[PDB]
């Protein structure tokens, strides 16, 4: 039983990280960090 | 199933269909394991040889494909992700190795046992010429002597009889199986009825010997009817 | 044996996308309909029994019908990654939605496609022998859910008979709301649903949203979160017809011990290992600490508070690893509570369930594995406050006839609005004579 | 046979893990058909 | 001199698959049905419990009834289930749903044909029919509607023989179903007219028992149901070995009863204890019968302190002296009078058998009649008197048909028999 | 208790005992109760915990002590 | 066996990291609560769970609660090294500060923050079998302290019952301070005090200054060293429920023995063995030196003299190297002095404890290491002229109303200031009653 519950750990170390989950860009901390502003200089592609 | 009930808890489903895959595909799927461990060990042996310090998740997931995994949408960075400990893009390998040849406590303990029986030399490893004739006539799995690279370490024994595994459901009856394989069963702490016990001073409830009758005890002669 | 699912609009829909995603990881089918290639006549494998039937080539298809009026949610699932799992005729869809009207559902739109609905499940039940309940998942708040699951649990009422009918509702929160004319909808979805279902489970999204920020440590969350938490209660309750345990369960004994009158049929439901993976690893997870959570209400999918109220019934469902002498002594050590009431007249307030198959872990998931969960139905007179505050605002908008041209143009007498509102206000009564103790009755 | 199994049927005698079932599901070996019981295993 | 068994139920069926694997191992009987004992004393009395069949085979005399497969599949998968005879299991097509009325009225008495062509079957291939035993709890809807339903149709169909039942009956401190009040009563009124003799346990006197008395920290249904089946097959040990003072069921219960309502017995079984105890304590008649009669080794919630016994039985296994025995049951009944009815000389009868279980030295099973389950009635029909009067749940049984003419009878009924163990047990010789 | 299940009774030493060493139990000659002859001080629940048992079972046990002339006509006669 | 630690406020917590950090190493869990890769258990006996409770995989975890309203402190302990110890529902932290409002922190904000601290409390004491008190830290000079402090003990007062509560309280030094509005706090701190506390021990950090500039060579001593001599103080009183001991003393013996009247209920503190590594090595440290050091006002962790007052009773306990003669012989000769005196109503003044374990050296520390130490906790007359001057004190701001509107802008009634003062004033009568010779009233 003691091993049991020492392996059932293991398992939710290694296959469940926090950023395995599906909605981690939400979540995620530093999500404005990684952004971009709307428009960046005056030859942006993507301001159509 | 065995990804869910309480007695494998470290087991996962899609790595357990990655194992499937490595082990139903194409020499059969222990031999398959086995070459999957030493092309790991080889692939990162050369890494650390050029002074990358492990294997990518690029050539991992090439070397799934290569042995046959048909992978799904997010399932190939799911694993990367869950062997990425430092979150750099790279695989660890004890971690890996150990979820690879992962078996059960009790399935490990025999497996321990039975590695413990044989003899070793040299740096703890065996060889296969000194004792292929000594245990020809009870090993029935004879893929053990094609694993031989004639030498083996304790890696790949684990890996090949966790591959048999999935074979025989029940616990016990894997326990057994393999003490009777390599004949690993202690005389002095035995498991099997089926053995040579011996104890030094006898067994505590020895029965034998003496029937231990009450007619032999009573004197007849006395019952004789005389004046 | 076997259950048939009834999923209505789009929260239905979508919560049976995650529970059908849920089933089929916990039985084993791919998501091509294959069961994995180690399965074979080897061993006996029917526990998909349940929610699965075989054809005659081994692939597998699910006992579910998916029901909304507009193509987009049902043309996600057919564009979707299950694909090939549903048969398409099961995947029906409208042309245009009930735009918020339970009138359009009921009386326009509805009509049109019940007929289609009724032969489908005529279908499905054919091709059955031991069917034991339909589970039906709809939101009252909108038009297509209220008025065509009324007309749906109707017609199913009249060809079917002694038959349960079990719904999971998801009701308008009682502050978070979405539209101005949730009131209406769902005075009128009550009023059809009280006479047309045996036992009716409330959940609310401001609760789950709740339980989601307090319970699991996520910031934003979204309806994928709220749908695996519905899929992981619905799979805690139907376990019990499809694993190994020491006490089960089956579907017509929760309308047994939960409905003491034929209109107190509204429960409350809660789930008590919500945690995330980095909480399990500070605690033990007894089963005394989970009992102790199914009563807390910070444990709860509906936004009522039970200490307003007396509890009449509790049904609980434990599964995993639990020893029967542990439940006895946690449900012992609830009923001691001064805090924790119930009326005199129930002195026998528990029914118990035991299952030996633990939750299932899904890949992308957050809820942390354990080795055993437990699971709470409960009936309480605490509910009333619930209608209670629908009807306020109820008696607001129609105070002034704020919408009530849209309803009588689409097709119903303004009359029925006096009805409902006349039931659930005799709802309220039965709620409070209830309640009152025997020694004050004499 | 085995040391597991080597003992007398005594009530605190029996060790319920040491033996876990490899699966937990229903079979169907009873079922009615249409009104004719079959017990098949 | 064999008897007919019959398991109703969820608790009926799990209880009945523990006492056959216990009866199959006392008599060496392979799981495959091979006979593989090692004496043969234990072939020469084989027939009491097992029919005789062709080949190398035996099958048991049982009749397996439920109203759903889910227990029938699950024991049949069990690993003693392949002994049960296939056509001896019935079943219908939906659960009783915990409800009285719904397994008496509806489905009880579709299948009820079907369970008295199979039992007429059993019975009539006996060459000497002793009485049937039955067990089943009384808180559930197809153990208690079926089990006493077929109790009736068997005593109106086998007068003669005798009626004995094991019931599972409502813990005192936690409910497992909210409706047990109105299936106990109900229960109860038809078990005080039809049976001979009835054996009530508590589960939570079976919790009490794992946890003092053999301190074990993780007890599963198969232990509760493992003393259940120790008790039942020790009662009947002496129908079926040899021994120096034979008794039978039908002089159990000549001695036991005194008139024939005040026919409810507690049980208790004593070679219990714990892993550790072992040790420090050799087997001896003394110990025995101080186990027998400590509270803490009887199965029923109720504690001999408030009343007082009016008979009791012992039954021994093992080789041993009759002049323990008899002293033993004597310095009882003397040190302890206060607590036995005066008006009778001599409360307690014995009974010897030379072959005790195997792995003890020797055992004893106490059944005793005592006036202190009355207070259990009286706090059921109290639980049914505070859900009548406000009509508790009273739609379901109405809407299936029952007149609550019953529910005031089966009051009635059960209220005077507690008013009759109380004036029995307050009664003096004047 | 409600830690883990591996827990069992610790060893405790007690040097210095005079039974132990072939001498009588003297008056003033308890040196197993001065604190400097343990070797710890912590106080275990030992009337919770269980023992420690290290053995190798008995495998079996035993509870019985161990314990053509067909006629064809043809009538022959052997005096043996 | 077990009990549970609550810390309040700043004060509270910083004496927490000292206390915890003693009780890991003198138990020998690690600071992470983890355990080496190949034990199956971290250590070989469970004397930790007084303290410590472990998971079924043998990470420990501490029976306690951090409170504060400012998040910075326990955003200090989140980060620090203890990280992994301690649960993270235990760490509660509120937004903003009760900003030295005795009426902030008792009506608006520990109003509000008081039922999460109580639910932590109840999860804590769920997880119990045999809990024989609470131990409570915190300072009745600041705001959240004082009137969360006393909202919360009210509330356990109510809930728990008759379970005991032992608060270690750092009262406002005579001349060193801290903050203008101290004396209102204090005041109003002691009246909710009085009713709902069993023993109340009494630290100013006046006294601690002088002993550790006395007896430690210390020039520049900071909160840290005091902590540690708090910590040190708390582990000695709580010894003798973890190791072996010839006379063991249970929590319940302490209010038993030192109160003898319901308010009579604040006790001195001391310790005798404070001793600096160079001094240590010149001095023999026998069982009578210590004892005589013990009633030395110079080894006081309060700044009040016992000669000026009377004794009504003594608690003893000696941990270590010692034989019980020399305890009774040291006693016989304390009694005999003539500046210790009793009051004549108590002819039997002592209770002894006497406990093997020797003190624990924590590797920063400044105390030196010694085989033995002795601790006593008093009760006597003198406390009354604590009381004098923090009431003349508040006269003298309370004449002018001088602050009064803050505190009825925070939700007290002015009344309450004119309450506490009578409530102080009879305590001190109590304390003139009390000391007066039974031969004198004849
Ligand atoms: N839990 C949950 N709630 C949802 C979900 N989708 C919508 N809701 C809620 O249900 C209500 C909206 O009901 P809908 O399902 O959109 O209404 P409908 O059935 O589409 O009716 P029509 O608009 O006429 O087509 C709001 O309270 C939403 O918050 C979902 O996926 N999960
Ligand atoms: N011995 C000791 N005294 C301290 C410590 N920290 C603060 N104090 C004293 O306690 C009083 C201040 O109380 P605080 O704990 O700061 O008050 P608070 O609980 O933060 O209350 P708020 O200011 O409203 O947040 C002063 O007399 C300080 O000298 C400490 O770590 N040790
Ligand atoms: N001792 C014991 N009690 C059981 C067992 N199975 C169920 N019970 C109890 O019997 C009652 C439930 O009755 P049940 O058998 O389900 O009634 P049914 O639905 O008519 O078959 C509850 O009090 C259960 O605790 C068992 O194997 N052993
Ligand atoms: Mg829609
Ligand atoms: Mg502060």
């Amino acid at each position: 039983r003691a091993n049991r519950e020492k392996q059932l750990l293991d398992y939710r170390e290694t296959y469940q990280k926090k950023e395995t989950q599906r909605e981690w860009d939400l979540n995620d901390p530093h999500w404005k960090a990684k952004d971009l502003p709307g428009r960046v200089g005056d030859n942006d592609p993507r301001t159509g | 199933m065995i990804y869910s009930d309480n007695n494998n808890p470290r087991e996962d489903s899609v790595f357990l269909r990655v194992k499937r895959a490595v082990r139903c595909g194409g020499v059969t799927g222990p031999i398959q394991m086995v070459d999957f461990l030493r092309d790991f060990r080889c692939l990162e042996e050369e890494q650390r040889a050029s002074g990358r310090k492990g294997v990518t998740h690029k050539q991992f997931v090439k070397l799934m494909e290569q042995y046959g995994t048909k992978l799904r949408e997010g399932d190939a960075a799911y694993l990367c992700k869950a062997f990425d400990d430092d979150n750099d893009g790279y695989i660890n390998p004890e971690r890996f190795v150990r979820h690879f040849t992962g078996l059960n406590q009790r399935r490990h303990n025999a497996v321990l046992r039975a590695w413990a029986s044989l003899p070793k030399d040299a740096k703890g490893r065996v060889r296969r010429n000194h004792l292929n004739e000594r245990f020809s006539e009870t090993v029935t799995h004879g893929d053990v002597w094609g694993t031989f690279s004639p030498t083996l370490c304790f890696e790949e024994f684990l890996a090949f009889y966790a591959a048999v595994s999935v074979e025989i459901p029940l616990d016990e009856k894997f326990e057994l199986f393999l003490l009777r394989e390599w004949c690993a069963d202690s005389s002095r702490a035995p498991v099997m009825n089926s053995t040579l016990r011996e104890w030094g001073q006898g067994g505590d409830p020895l029965a034998i010997g003496k029937p231990l009758y009450v007619q032999d005890v009573l004197d007849r002669p006395l019952g004789l009817s005389t004046k | 044996r076997e259950a048939i699912c009834i999923h209505i609009g789009q929260a239905g829909c979508q919560v049976g996308n995650a529970c059908w995603e849920l089933f089929c990881l916990e039985h084993g089918i791919q998501p091509d309909g294959a069961m994995p290639s180690d399965k074979t006549i080897g061993v006996e494998d029917d526990a998909f029994n349940t929610f699965f039937s075989e054809t005659g080539a081994g692939k597998h298809v699910p006992r579910a019908v998916f029901l909304d009026l507009e193509p987009t949610v049902v043309d996600e699932v057919r564009t979707g990654t299950y694909r090939q799992l549903f048969h398409p005729e099961q995947l029906i869809s409208g042309k245009e939605d009930a735009a918020n009207n339970y009138a359009r559902g009921h009386y326009t739109i509805g009509k049109e496609i019940v007929d289609l609905c009724l032969d489908r499940i005529r279908k499905l039940a054919d091709n059955c022998t031991g069917l034991q309940g339909f589970l039906v998942y709809h939101a009252v708040g909108g038009g297509t859910g209220s008025g065509l699951g009324a007309l749906l649990l109707e017609r199913l009422s009249v060809d079917y008979g002694k038959k349960s009918k079990l719904g999971y509702t998801v009701y308008p929160s009682p502050q978070v709301s979405t539209a101005v004319v949730e009131p209406y909808n769902s005075v009128l979805s009550t009023h059809s649903l009280l006479e047309h279902t045996d036992v009716a489970a409330m959940l609310d999204n401001e609760a789950i949203y709740d339980l989601t920020r307090r319970n699991l440590d996520i910031e934003r969350p979204t309806y994928t979160n709220l749908n695996r938490l519905i899929g992981q209660v619905v799979s805690s309750l139907t376990a019990s017809l499809r694993f190994d345990g020491a006490l089960n369960v089956d579907l017509t004994e929760f309308q047994t011990n939960l409905v003491p009158y034929p209109r107190i049929h509204f429960v409350l439901t809660s789930y008590a290992p919500v945690i995330s993976a980095e909480k399990a690893y500070h605690e033990q997870l007894s089963v005394s600490e989970i009992s102790n959570a199914v009563f807390e209400p910070a444990s709860m999918m509906t936004k009522c508070d039970p200490r307003h109220g007396k509890y009449m019934a509790c049904c609980l469902m434990y599964r995993g690893d639990v020893v029967p002498k542990d439940v006895n002594a946690a449900v012992a050590t609830i009923k001691t509570k001064r805090t924790i009431q119930f009326v005199d007249w129930s002195p026998t307030g528990f029914k118990c369930g035991i299952n030996y198959q633990p939750p299932t872990v899904v890949p992308g998931g957050d809820l942390a594995k354990v080795q055993r969960a437990v699971c709470m139905i409960a009936n309480s007179t605490a509910i009333a406050e619930v209608f209670a505050r629908i009807d306020h605002k109820f008696d607001l908008m129609y105070s002034k006839r704020a919408f009530v041209h849209w309803y009588v143009g689409e097709g119903m007498e303004e009359g029925e609005f006096s009805e409902a509102r006349e039931d659930l206000a005799a709802l309220e009564k039965d709620y409070e004579e209830v309640g009152a103790e025997s020694a004050d009755m004499d | 046979r085995t040391i597991y199994d080597a003992l007398p049927k005594l009530p605190g005698f029996s060790f319920p893990e040491l033996n876990p079932p490899p699966t937990n599901g229903i079979p169907q070996l009873c079922t009615i058909r249409k009104g004719i019981r079959t017990v098949f295993d | 001199r064999e008897i007919v068994c019959v398991q109703a139920g969820q608790c009926g069926n799990q209880i009945g698959s523990k006492f056959w694997e216990v009866i199959s191992d006392e008599h060496g009987v392979d799981p495959t049905g091979t006979y593989q004992g090692d004496s043969d004393l234990q072939l020469e009395r084989i027939n009491v419990y097992f029919d005789e069949a062709t080949g190398g085979r035996y099958v048991p005399r049982s009749v397996l009834i439920d109203l759903e497969p889910g227990t029938m599949d699950s024991v049949r998968a069990g690993p003693y289930g392949q002994i049960f005879r296939p056509d001896n299991f019935i079943f219908g097509q939906s659960g009783a749903g915990n409800n009285w009325a719904k397994g008496h009225y509806t489905e009880g008495a579709e299948l009820i044909d079907s369970v008295l062509d199979v039992c007429c079957k059993e019975a009539e291939s006996c060459d000497c029919l002793q009485g049937f035993q039955i067990c089943h709890s009384l808180g559930g809807g197809t153990g208690s509607g079926m089990g006493t339903l077929l109790i009736s149709k068997l005593r109106e169909q086998y007068p003669d023989r005798i009626m004995m039942t094991f019931s599972i009956i409502p813990s005192p401190k936690v409910s497992d179903t909210v409706v047990e009040p109105y299936n106990t009563t109900l229960s109860v009124h038809q078990l005080v007219e039809n049976s001979d003799e009835s054996m009530c346990i508590d589960n939570e006197a079976l919790y009490d028992i794992c946890f003092r008395t053999l301190k074990l920290t993780t007890p599963t249904f198969g232990d509760l149901n493992h003393l259940v089946s120790a008790v039942v097959s020790g009662v009947t040990c002496c129908l079926r070995f040899p021994g120096q003072l034979n008794s039978d069921l039908r002089k159990l219960a000549v001695n036991l009863v005194p008139f024939p309502r005040l026919h409810f017995f507690m049980m208790g079984f004593a070679p219990l204890t714990s892993r550790g105890s072992q040790q420090y304590r050799g087997l001896s008649v003394p110990e025995l019968t101080q186990q027998m009669f400590d509270a803490k080794n009887m199965m029923q919630a109720a504690d001999p302190r408030h009343g007082r016994y009016l008979t009791a039985s012992a039954l021994f296994r093992g080789r041993m002296s009759t002049k323990e025995v008899d002293e033993q049951m004597l310095n009882v009944q003397n040190k302890n009078s206060s607590y036995f009815i005066e008006w009778i000389p001599n409360n307690i009868k014995s009974s010897v058998c030379d072959i005790p279980p195997k792995g003890l030295k020797m055992a004893v099973t106490f059944i005793g009649n005592n006036t202190c389950i009355q207070e259990m009635f009286r706090r059921v029909g109290e639980q049914f008197t505070l859900m009548f009067r406000r009509k508790a749940f009273l739609h379901w049984y109405t809407g299936e048909g029952m007149d609550e003419m019953e529910f005031t009878e089966a009051e009635s009924n059960m209220n005077d028999l507690v008013s009759e163990y109380q004036q029995y047990q307050d009664a003096t010789i004047e | 208790m409600k830690n883990s299940v591996a827990r069992t009774q610790p060893v405790r030493k007690y040097e210095n005992f005079t039974l132990e060493n072939n001498l009588p139990l003297a008056l003033g000659a308890n040196f197993h109760d001065d604190p400097i002859c343990r070797d710890t001080n912590r106080t275990s629940h030992t009337l919770l915990l269980p023992r420690n048992v290290d053995y190798a079972p008995h495998t079996e046990y035993v509870f019985n002590g161990g314990g053509e002339p067909v006629f064809d006509g043809w009538m022959t006669v052997n005096f043996d």
